């Protein structure tokens, strides 16, 4: 069943006890930390052996 | 608990795993802040059940 990815992720905040409004009101912040953490994980393998 | 669906015209609240649509009242929603910061937000009435109990 398809579901838009912000609305998917808000369910996953709601599954760790954080309410759903914490996602949307910080959505552009959360996307930026997400992209900057997957950008950081190439460099954690394209570096230290 | 649930999600805001639309059948095309009107808006409802269902539980997430089984389609039963309810009327969006103030006892199955909660408010948080103004309707400015949420990216993608629709304008639909949220029916207060107290207000048609004064009459």
């Amino acid at each position: 069943l398809q579901i838009p990815f912000p609305m998917q992720m808000a369910y996953r905040f709601n599954g760790i006890g954080v309410t759903q409004n914490v996602l949307y009101e910080n959505q552009k912040l959360i996307a930026n930390q997400f992209n900057s953490a997957i950008g950081k994980i190439q460099d954690s393998l394209s570096s230290t052996p | 608990e649930g999600v805001f669906v639309s059948n095309g015209t009107h808006w409802f609240v269902t539980q997430r795993n089984f389609y039963e649509p309810q009327i969006i009242t103030t006892d199955n929603t909660f408010v948080s802040g103004n309707c400015d910061v949420v990216i993608g937000i629709v304008n639909n009435t949220v029916y207060d059940p107290l207000q048609p109990e004064l009459d």
